[PDB]
């Protein structure tokens, strides 16, 4: 533990003859100087620095696996993650690990770009000030991509399930009247009849004599597996059974994709075991900072949870009640000050409570009334993968506090091995006005909405002239990994808390119900929730 | 109560949906009551008949028309099931299209402000204790002086400021006790307010004021002295006249009111929401205050609606006020959504359609435009009321079109509003301008976005035919922006233009479809060279001359003058060709054949002059600082020899003549051959140095001029301020409005439809690699065309430093 400073020109034989000769590793000068000032940081006389470089090698050739590790960076990452073992197995630290290395919340713009090549595989794709625009061949695979992720969960549910096959609906042509099953993107036509589409063609629908599932939502832009009889005479096919495709457990996905490490594994493991006491706060929906009784709600609540800070505070979209756009007057109704002034006010109210707001990170998330997503749809939804809070509006609101942080609508987090998606949106309006019925008691609309989301795979299961999508930022809004909790805040819907399919669902509903400042808690380790409503 | 107007409507709702204030000016005082007012839904039974009866009987149909894309469902409490009766069973509140509009609402579209209650002396006792329902009570009776006669007042007028000076004022009517050398700069205004309180008695004749103002020079320097010395200050006034008075309070922020002050002014409230120099702000407002009382008892006399009515374009609610009782005179549902700018639509209103959100920005004006040099006398007319005309004159299956039936309305609305303004009538002239000035407003309470873009096409539309009798008539456009018109007459003559100026404009009036337009020449021109509106200089009466050339701005300041210079000189050239062709005589051959050989030799030989001048100090240094050029706005093109950036502008200025273009051309080959460059290289091709960015649509909030804003090509004194008047524009708005336009152009670029490659067929299924023609897919708005408006609209920020515009670009990326 005797600091000193031992050049390179001296440590370079032997850091030769261990990196290089032993196993094949490239040194440069600086990343031998810098190693050389590490080891006589960490050691004096430089001489049982044996196993200290030989650690080095292998955990840089096990992680990194490549050469010229000299680049200060492979240097520190390997330095770094020793670091960490050399915790954990209780040198340079022997301290104990913190989750907030391992809790992390994920932008639309900051997630790992999944593109599945259509024959097998699940591959990674990862420039100026027009670098984030999406580009017109992603418009046209934003659904592709939809098409072959359902496809897959298809072919590998259904089929160990339940064994007759999906026929492309192309290869539906010189048949006459066989039976076929098709996994297809329910539509209607320009010329306003019912069809499904599929990357190998489309075809119309006889909608009559269809028995479906009870238990779902339909509506356009939702991909469903109809079975039925095709006829060449009309070239319609009648269908006479459909439903949506099954869905299919998060482990299910995770053997498939097969990224985690073991290391990694058993720590985040042990993390989630003994950190058995963290609370995640959730508030309501519609957090209007104009009405005057939200106010006095929301310091009641600031208040109570001053008490107790929890570990999150995640707060919802539509922060305020009129929609923003470009107000013109010559007072101050200047939606763009008035929102400025309300998180000001926010921030005032807030900073009144020295409890909260320290040691416990807040979220927000934007809603139909947020600058940059509601200025122009003007309450209406709007582009879904909704950017974050502009910095523009929070400089006093991040003043107050020091861990706060503005994520998009759909956001995910990383808190542990399991993720946590929040999505803000009032979907059941969206799905009631929008379902098709058939030719052919609130807990149930819930449990078909939530089946319908997640046997769908996708946020928003709708056409893209029903709710718009930036094309690149696609896979923000698919349910892939199928992830365990779902913070599906609604306003239309009311407040629930269900299970399914090892998936765990919350809708917390709007903040006032008829007179109560409702929130939500939630406690990771036991996986537990519970309401909390307050009287005004 | 009988026959009383309640001067404020204040919601006093206690949770009770219809329970509320009325401030009835009873025959002995003014009366505060209470109301009951059930909420009606405008549910219409289609081909659906529900037997449920809930609370109230609901109509069947409605009798109404819905709005494609007599009281319903009088429920009383709505509260008593957020989820209602939602069945979705053929339109049985599958679809709300009903009234969302709460109590303070439908009473003023319903009940008129004026109302007696007709009933006993023991049914209006009764009524007493609980409140009036409007079922069975407050009827609407006529406005014939809606207003008082001599009312106390409450004036509280207040001007915060972050300077330092705290404006905290209060007026009392006999007091004159005004709490904030104020005297001496009071009388310097009270020398000319002795007369204008002497308009006040002969014209308003509602309050007088004391001549004995004494100043109270108080420091509000906190909350002790700012609210609550004014909370007991406020209590006071209001024990001294016991709900006898009519509190006038002004503040940019009414906050202040709703904490502690508004429950103690209960009277009537009327918020008007508008160093040394800043002193003789407060004696200004003052001694105004007594100018617009007049004014609102005017409007509140004329038009049906109390006091109450927000100063802040009030004119806008008064119309929204109007239009609903026209529209309760007919059998139509409503849209009004107060909470939102949008309409209510029922729920349909808050998801996406690809027409409604192509429709909301649809603002592209067409305009016509024509680069050239014209000896021929050219008037600018200017035409004015063009909205209103279009509306008037509109009389003269398609999703897209607005309800006819609501345009009737809104047609027979507009005729009255025009034959009222015909006689003596303000308020009509004044409504029929807001109106104008107010279809395309969002947080109009009945604004529709289907309407807007009806009136803009209509306008569209209009201007074609204005354009078609023009050119039929005998006189071609060069311009025409939908606010004035350039015609060129034949009338090579300036003296022969008035008559047959008289003439053309007694033909357009006689035209039925522009009777109301109304439009007045604004400069004659013997000699123009036009290329836009920005970019064009000549002669205007004959004698005068203007030059704007914002393409001036991109030329290095050692050639600005010697472009400025050359300019007049080219166009005394010009003027001479013309006054002699003129003179020998009393487009394919006009005046103008040889003008150029006037300073041809002197052209070439300066040119020639200034090359070596640059050669010699092009590379030696303290010369820079003149071949330096400018950034601009619009500045997107890399400029390696400003003489040759120079010449070429001077080419194209001067390549505007159809006739002489065979001579142009082989002088710019002359002038060319000096930088011994090819007279159709590339690099010798002049193209604009500007872009630009215009703001569509742009109203200025005081004289409700509608334009639309440039900044790439407009001068900077021709964007924060208005053109008609001289006041100013916020700033806060031009950003707002600015990024408005980016994020719809972001939308429009992400929302866009995809088209073949090679037959241009629109694509229209979701799952398809290419056209069925083997032609790839595309879009209609390039990616690299939303790449150049963002680089404009970075450019624009940084050069007038726009900070939310900024911020909006990070967040970009
Ligand atoms: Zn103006
Ligand atoms: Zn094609």
């Amino acid at each position: 533990v005797l600091p000193v400073k031992i050049q390179p020109p001296l440590l370079r034989p032997l850091a030769y003859r261990v990196l290089s000769r032993k196993y094949g590793l490239s040194i440069k000068s600086d990343g031998l100087s810098a190693l050389a000032e590490f080891v006589g940081t960490n050691i004096g006389a430089n001489w049982r620095q044996g196993p200290a470089t030989i650690k080095f090698l292998e955990q840089f050739a096990a992680v990194w696996k490549q050469q010229e590790r000299g680049l200060f960076i492979d240097q520190s990452g390997v330095k770094e993650v020793i670091q960490e073992m050399k915790e954990r197995e209780k040198p340079e630290s022997s301290k104990a690990l913190d989750w907030r290395d391992y809790f992390k919340v994920i932008n639309a713009s900051q997630q790992q770009r999944f593109s599945y090549n259509p024959h097998k595989m699940q591959f990674i794709f990862v420039g100026g000030i027009a670098g984030f625009l999406p580009d017109i061949e992603d418009k046209v695979q934003m659904f592709l991509t939809r098409y072959y992720l359902t496809n897959d969960r298809v072919m590998r549910n259904e089929n160990f399930q339940n064994s007759m096959s999906i026929t492309p609906i192309k290869n539906l042509l010189g048949r006459d009247a066989q039976n076929f099953l098709l996994l297809g993107l329910l539509n209607k036509n320009f010329k306003g009849n019912w069809s499904l589409e599929d990357p190998s063609g489309s075809v119309e629908i006889d909608i009559s004599q269809t028995i479906p599932t009870q238990g779902h939502y339909y509506v356009p832009g939702c991909m469903v597996l109809v079975e039925g009889i095709y006829y060449s005479v009309g070239n319609k096919f009648h269908v006479t059974s459909m439903t949506l495709p099954p869905g299919e457990r998060r482990e299910i996905t995770l053997e498939t994709i097969g990224n985690l490490d073991k290391d990694l594994k058993i720590r985040l493991h042990l993390l989630e075991k003994e950190l058995t006491d963290h609370k995640f706060v959730i508030l309501g929906a519609n957090l209007f900072l104009d009405d005057l009784k939200i106010m006095t709600a929301l310091s009641k609540i600031l208040q109570k949870l001053n008490d107790d800070p929890p570990t999150l505070l995640i707060w919802q979209g539509s922060f305020t009640s009129v929609p923003v756009f470009a107000s013109m007057s010559s007072r101050n109704i200047s939606s763009s000050t008035q929102f400025k002034n309300n998180f000001d006010a926010l921030a005032t109210l807030l900073s009144r409570f020295d409890n909260l707001t320290e040691n416990t990170t807040m979220i927000f998330i934007p809603g139909p009334n947020d600058l940059w997503g509601s200025m122009v749809s003007l309450g209406a939804s709007g582009t879904l993968p909704q950017d974050p809070i502009p910095s523009a509006f929070t400089k006093k609101i991040n003043k107050v506090c020091k861990n706060v942080v503005w994520s998009s609508n759909p956001t995910r987090i990383a808190y542990l091995s399991q993720e946590i998606v929040i999505f803000r949106d009032d979907l059941s309006g969206r799905f009631k006005r929008h379902r098709l019925e058939f030719p052919f008691q609130k807990v149930q609309e819930t449990r078909k909405l939530v089946k319908t989301i997640l046997d769908q795979g996708h946020l928003s299961p709708f056409l893209d002239s029903l709710r718009p999508i930036s094309w690149d930022l696609d896979h923000t809004l698919t349910l892939c990994p199928i992830p365990s909790t779902m913070v599906l805040c609604d306003t239309t819907s009311a407040q629930f808390d269900l299970t399914y399919n090892g998936c765990k669902v919350i809708n917390p509903g709007s903040f006032i119900h008829n007179r109560r400042a409702r929130y939500m808690e939630y406690v990771p380790s036991s996986k537990k929730t519970i309401q909390e409503e307050i009287y005004i | 109560y009988a026959n009383s107007t309640w001067e404020v409507l204040q919601y006093k709702d206690s949770g009770e949906p219809g329970v509320l204030e009325v401030f009835v000016t009873i025959n002995g005082k003014v009366q505060n009551i209470t109301f009951h007012i059930p909420k009606t839904i405008y549910m219409k039974f289609k081909s659906q008949t529900m037997p449920l009866q809930k609370i109230k009987n609901c109509l069947i149909e409605k009798s109404s028309a819905s709005l494609p894309n007599t009281l319903p469902e009088s429920v009383f409490l709505e509260e008593k099931e957020n989820c209602t009766s939602i069945f979705n069973d053929e339109n049985v509140l599958g679809v709300f299209e009903g009234t969302i509009t709460p109590h303070q609402r439908a009473i003023m579209d319903l009940g008129a402000s004026v109302t007696f209650r007709s009933k006993a002396m023991g049914a209006l006792g009764k009524g007493i204790q609980q409140g009036f329902e409007m079922k069975d009570l407050s009827m609407a009776e006529n406005e014939r002086y809606l207003s008082g006669f001599s009312m106390d007042i409450g004036y509280l007028l207040h001007f915060p400021t972050s300077i330092g000076y705290e404006f905290f004022s209060l007026f009392k009517s006999w007091g004159d006790t005004i709490t904030i050398n104020a005297s001496s700069l009071g009388q310097i205004y009270k020398q000319m307010f002795e007369k204008k309180k002497g308009k006040i008695e002969t014209y308003s004749y509602l309050v007088d004021i004391k001549e004995d103002i004494n100043f109270e020079f108080v420091y509000f320097t906190d909350i002790s002295k700012l609210y609550r010395r004014l909370s007991q200050e406020t209590t006071k006034l209001k024990e001294e006249r016991g709900l006898q008075f009519l509190l006038l309070l002004q503040s940019p922020f009414i906050t202040k009111l709703l904490g502690t002050i508004r429950l103690l002014n209960q009277m009537p409230i009327v918020k008007l929401s508008l160093q040394p120099t800043l002193l003789k702000k407060l004696v200004n407002h003052v001694l105004s205050s007594g100018s617009w009382i007049s004014h609102l008892i005017k409007l509140s006399q004329y038009s049906n609606i109390p006091i109450c009515n927000l100063r802040l374009d009030s004119m806008d609610y008064i119309i929204d006020v109007l239009y609903a009782r026209k529209l309760k005179k007919e059998n139509i549902v409503l849209w009004w959504n107060e909470k939102a700018p949008l309409p209510d639509h029922g729920g349909i209103q808050n998801d996406f359609d690809l027409n409604t959100s192509w429709i909301m920005n649809d603002s592209e004006f067409p305009k016509i435009n024509n680069s050239g040099v014209y000896d021929n006398v050219v008037l600018d007319v200017g035409v004015d009321n063009l909205t209103v005309n279009t509306i008037l004159t509109s009389a003269l299956f398609v999703h897209d079109a607005f309800s006819n039936d609501a345009l009737n309305v809104l047609r027979g609305m507009l005729k009255e509003w025009w034959d009222e303004a015909l006689k003596e009538n303000s308020t009509a002239d004044l409504l029929v301008n807001s109106l104008a000035s107010w279809v395309q407003n969002p947080n109009a309470k009945l604004f529709d976005g289907l309407l807007r873009y009806h009136v803009h096409n209509l306008t569209k539309k209009a201007l074609l035919q204005l354009v078609n009798e023009f050119s039929a008539l005998g006189s071609t456009i060069v311009y025409a922006d939908r606010n004035q018109i350039l015609i060129k007459t034949n009338k090579y003559s300036p003296e022969n233009c008035y008559a047959y100026s008289q003439y053309m404009m007694k033909a357009v009036r006689t035209n039925p479809m522009f009777s109301y337009l109304d439009l007045n020449i604004k400069r004659y021109w013997d000699l123009l060279i036009w290329m836009d509106k920005f970019n064009f200089s000549g002669l205007a009466c004959d004698y005068t001359a203007v030059s704007q050339w914002q393409l001036k701005k991109f030329l290095s300041p050692i050639y600005q003058p010697e472009f400025e210079d050359w300019m007049m000189i080219i166009l005394d050239s010009m003027l001479k060709t013309k006054q002699s062709y003129l003179k020998l005589n009393s487009s394919v051959e006009n005046s103008l054949n040889g003008f150029s050989h006037l300073f041809s030799k002197p052209l070439m030989k300066r040119v020639k002059k200034l090359f070596k001048n640059q050669q010699e100090f092009i590379l030696d240094p303290q010369y820079e600082a003149d071949y330096v050029i400018p950034v601009l706005p619009g500045s997107h093109l890399n400029v390696k020899n400003p003489l040759l950036e120079l010449v070429k502008s001077l080419c194209h200025v001067m390549l505007l003549s159809k006739s002489t273009i065979l001579e142009i051309r082989t002088l710019r080959k002359e002038l060319l051959k000096i930088f011994e460059l090819r007279e159709f290289a590339k690099v010798a091709e002049f193209k604009d140095p500007s872009l630009s960015l215009v703001v569509p649509d742009f109203l200025c909030e005081y004289c409700f001029f509608i334009s639309d804003i440039d900044f790439c090509k407009a001068a900077p004194e021709s964007i924060f301020s208005c053109v008609r008047c001289h006041k100013a524009f916020n700033q806060v708005l031009l950003q707002e409005h600015l990024i408005q336009k980016l994020r719809s152009d972001i939308e429009s670029y992400l929302i866009q439809d995809l088209r073949c490659s090679r037959c241009h067929k629109v694509k229209r299924d979701y799952m398809s690699a290419h056209c069925p023609c083997a032609g790839a897919w595309e879009g209609t708005l390039p990616r690299e065309s939303i790449v150049q408006k963002l680089n404009v609209f970075k450019q624009v920020a940084k050069y007038y430093g726009f900070d939310i515009l900024l911020s909006c670009i990070a967040d970009l990326t």
